[PDB]
């Protein structure tokens, strides 16, 4: 029985190495998430900045555009 | 003859030999080990199948930060124009410089000549093409001025699946380019978070104000049509997808300016047969087949051990029988030597096929006096039926 | 089919004596519960190990196994001082426990 | 070895179908005319709290051959669909109508994380059964039984933790099951194929909405 | 032998739990990023199609022209 068990306990090392492959793939996905987060942040910031530029240059209607300025004054425009 | 019965060393041997528990909970310790391999195998059948499905997705296409298959390449949009009163010369040029440690007079360099799919500078003198040299030197005649829309097609090989989208689809999805799987997945996850899914079947989908402009030429902005998702998935395949990726820049060749061989910037990048080779969807499959070959190598050595395990278990049962037979005699050698005889002649009577009472028991008279009850029944039964 | 629970009631079914809907439901009931509850008239009638056990073969094997083990006891005229003891370990179990005890310091 | 245990999972599947004597007696036995009150209270503590419930549920998780049909693909499920269907029906009855207080140990948690990972086995079995009929009568019931069983086990684990309130770090330990909770990509696949049902993808999307509510409440 | 078996088994199980938890977290953050991107682009397109109703023509055309071409990062190798 011990000779039977030692073969599988020597077999377990390749299944250990597959975990290292999975860790490599998860770190690559973390890199993707970081790069897409960076590409999202600058685009949102540039768009809200030229939105603030447009609301600066633009000046039932007044309360609507002032509600829009209350919206995009802080970055609540995701909501 | 796979007998499930004889894998158990139940009580009589384990109480005598205490190592058998150390054997038995050994075997159970094996039985939860191999099962851990089994949940491993169904794990490794899963993740590879997870990654071949997500192979088209840009989770494993845009990040390649060990070595991305991209080399940037700058281009000067030059213009030399002399011999005018300050014949208006129009020596317009395009020069390609590979961003490396490389020089300008480098022989056999990856320029915009040796490696560019197309650069179609659409002028407004005569338009030129680029059929798949040290530079692009254009010069016609004319007097006033010339504006040229410089259009650069990148190396649109079939193995870069990142394609551009419609001018409408970028406004709602957020991706200026990507694969078709993102184009089929982003609106799918866009539908659920604003309850545009409907039921009558899951196939019907309410259109939106952001989705009527998805197909403006198909005339669906005239009627708010809650249609099937099939028409939507058959809409975004070539109505919006695959422009062969262009870059544009507008500029004019000027009459009095000297040159732009070393003044102007650009940004176009490209090798490509690396990241599509060492993918996890095939490396994981190769590791799966490697572990499968190792399992099929390790299995017959396990089977040859199991043969001897069963052959020793049978000898253990055979020796247990003889140990019991030698101990019950040695405990009481007159009662076991009467049970050994009375279960040997009786073992011959059954195997021969004979039956009946003991002849020397029913030959006396006290048998028919202790069995006085059943004889008065049977004599009346045989006599009344008329067989006595 | 898959008739009912009302079709299994005693009111809609016959009894020891001495309509159209009932006679329609009892068609489907007897056509469902006679293809479900019918026994297997073919092989795999073994069902287990302890049904095809043979009393005659085991009785013959025990008759042989008692006789030769009793001829091992009496007729073997080796004295008790001359019965040599068997080894408690093998030639392979004595090698594996020299190997693993060498590899036990890791 | 022998199909004799498959007869018991039908006795327990048919005797649970009556809300009167059949399920009232089973309820009063599993959770807890004048001498058998003394006999039942003698037999219950002669059986060595709540060992009977976890023994019955663990035996009903046996005779569902997850390891055998997932080791080697359609023949074994086509042969064992009735025993699987009735075992899942019995476990669903015990989960939904017996388990909802005198407990002192979390039973659905020690069924969900008992080192055999039967939830991953049921999820892979639902994948297998969903990948034969669309690529043979009981299988649409068996898919919904598997997914509803996983959903009810997770929800009853969280409800038992809220009732007991002794193990706070279980939201990590529930979400750390290696092949539970199917990903959004296979649900994206299921929402596109016309050969799937409506209740199958409904139970799948309900399970995914449970998965999202795990991660929101996690922190 | 039993001790070494249970030690390596516990280590592999904790590794499995860690990898599963990290994969769940990555999938959640990806879905949240996609949802926030859709929300931002929908809100910006809605308020620009509302707001359009000199200098305001130039700034509105500036924002619509910037919205017409979203941009990405400059990721390449290091020449020098």
């Amino acid at each position: 029985q011990m000779e039977k068990l030692d073969a599988k306990l020597n077999h377990l090392k390749k299944l250990e190495k597959f975990m290292e492959l999975e860790r490599k793939t998860l770190e690559r996905q973390q890199e993707n998430l970081l790069i897409q987060r960076l590409n999202f942040n600058q685009n949102s910031s540039k768009i809200v900045n030229v939105l603030s530029k447009c609301l600066n240059l633009i000046s039932e209607i007044r309360s609507q555009i002032d509600h829009f300025k209350s919206m995009l004054s802080k970055p609540e425009t995701l909501s | 003859h796979s007998h499930p019965s004889d894998m158990v060393i139940p009580d009589h041997l384990a109480e005598l030999i205490p190592e058998l528990y150390s054997f038995q909970q050994l075997v159970d310790s094996e039985k939860r080990l191999d099962h851990f391999i089994h949940l491993r195998n169904l794990h490794m059948k899963r993740m590879v199948a997870q990654w071949e499905r997500s192979k088209l997705s840009q989770e494993f296409l845009y990040p390649h930060l060990n070595f991305p298959n991209v080399k940037f390449l700058r281009i000067f949009i030059s213009n030399v124009s002399e011999n005018q009163p300050w014949n208006a010369t129009w020596t317009m040029r395009i020069e390609g410089r590979l961003l490396d440690n490389v020089q300008a007079n480098d022989p056999a360099r990856e320029k915009f000549s040796s490696f560019i799919e197309s650069i179609v500078v659409d002028f407004k003198l005569e338009s030129v093409k680029w059929q798949y040299f040290d530079g692009l030197d254009i010069k016609r005649v004319g007097s006033e001025n010339v504006e040229c829309t410089i259009s650069i097609l990148r190396k649109s090989s079939p193995e870069e699946p990142f394609m551009s989208y419609s001018p409408q689809l970028t406004a709602i999805i957020g991706l200026k380019s990507g694969t078709s799987h993102d184009a089929i997945f982003s609106i799918y996850k866009y539908i659920h978070l604003n309850e545009l899914l409907t039921n009558d079947q899951v196939s019907i989908v309410k259109l939106d104000t952001q989705l009527i402009t998805l197909l403006p030429s198909s005339l669906k902005e005239s009627s708010p049509d809650t249609m099937k998702l099939t028409d939507l998935l058959s809409l975004i395949n070539s109505t919006h997808l695959l422009p062969l990726q262009p870059i544009e820049i507008d500029y004019t060749v000027r009459v009095d300016k000297a040159s732009t061989y070393g003044e102007l910037v650009l940004d176009i990048e490209v090798a490509l047969k690396f990241n599509n080779t060492q993918r996890e969807s095939q490396i994981g499959a190769a590791e799966l087949n490697e572990n499968a070959r190792e399992l099929e190598q390790i299995k017959p050595k396990i089977a040859l051990q199991d043969k001897e395990i069963t052959s020793v278990l049978s000898n253990l049962h055979e020796s247990n029988k003889r140990y019991r037979f030698f101990k019950k005699i040695s405990e009481d050698p007159v009662k076991a030597l009467n049970e050994c005889i009375a279960s040997t002649s009786n073992a011959l009577k059954v195997l021969s096929g004979d039956e009946g009472y003991n002849e020397d028991m029913v030959r006396r008279a006290n048998f028919y006096k202790e069995n006085e009850a059943m004889l008065r029944e049977n004599i009346e039964v045989i006599l009344s039926n008329g067989r006595m | 089919n898959i008739p009912s629970l009302t079709s299994f009631a005693e009111e809609n079914n016959y009894q020891y004596g001495y309509t159209y809907a009932q006679q329609q439901l009892n068609k489907q009931r007897q056509d469902f519960e006679r293809v479900r509850l019918r026994p297997e008239q073919l092989s795999n009638i073994i069902h287990d190990e302890s049904d095809t056990i043979s009393f005659r073969s085991n009785l013959l094997k025990n008759f042989i196994s008692s006789n030769d083990a009793f001829n091992m006891l009496s007729l073997t005229t080796v004295p008790c001082d001359r019965i040599e003891k068997s080894r408690l370990f093998s030639e392979k179990t004595i090698r594996y426990l020299m190997q693993k005890q060498h590899e036990m310091k890791t | 070895w022998g199909k004799y245990q498959t007869f018991g999972v039908d006795i327990l599947a048919k005797l649970f179908s009556l809300e009167k004597p059949n399920l009232n007696y089973f309820k009063s036995i599993l959770l807890n005319n004048h001498k058998d009150k003394k006999l039942l209270r003698r037999l219950l503590n002669l059986y060595n709290r709540h060992n009977l419930l976890n023994d019955v549920v663990s035996f009903l998780f046996s005779a569902i051959p997850l390891q055998q049909v997932l080791s080697q693909p359609s023949l074994l499920i086509d042969q064992f669909s009735p025993v699987i269907s009735q075992s899942l029906t019995s476990i669903l009855v015990i989960v939904q109508k017996i388990l909802p207080f005198n407990f002192n140990k979390n039973l659905p948690f020690v069924w969900l994380s008992s080192e055999e990972n039967i939830g991953s086995g049921l999820l892979k079995l639902s994948e297998i059964i969903l990948n034969i009929n669309n690529s043979k009568v009981l299988l649409p019931s068996i898919n919904i039984s598997c997914v509803q069983l996983i959903k009810c086990l997770v929800e009853k684990s969280i409800c038992f933790e809220n009732c007991l309130n002794n193990d706070p770090e279980i939201l990590k330990k529930i979400a750390s099951i290696p092949n539970l909770f199917p990903t959004d990509l296979e649900i994206f696949q299921l929402f596109t194929n016309p050969s799937v049902d409506i209740q199958i993808i409904n139970q799948y999307q309900l399970l995914y909405n449970l998965k999202n509510d795990i991660l929101t409440n996690l922190e | 032998q039993m001790e070494k078996l249970d030690a390596k088994l516990n280590h592999l199980k904790k590794l499995e739990k860690f990898m599963e938890l990290e994969r769940k977290t990555l999938e959640r953050q990806q879905e949240n990023l996609l949802i926030q991107r859709l929300n931002f682009n929908q809100n910006s397109s809605k308020i620009v199609n509302v707001l359009s109703k000199e200098e305001i023509r130039s700034q509105i055309d500036h924002f619509k022209s910037m919205l017409s071409k979203p941009e990405t990062l400059s990721i390449g190798k290091n020449p020098f």
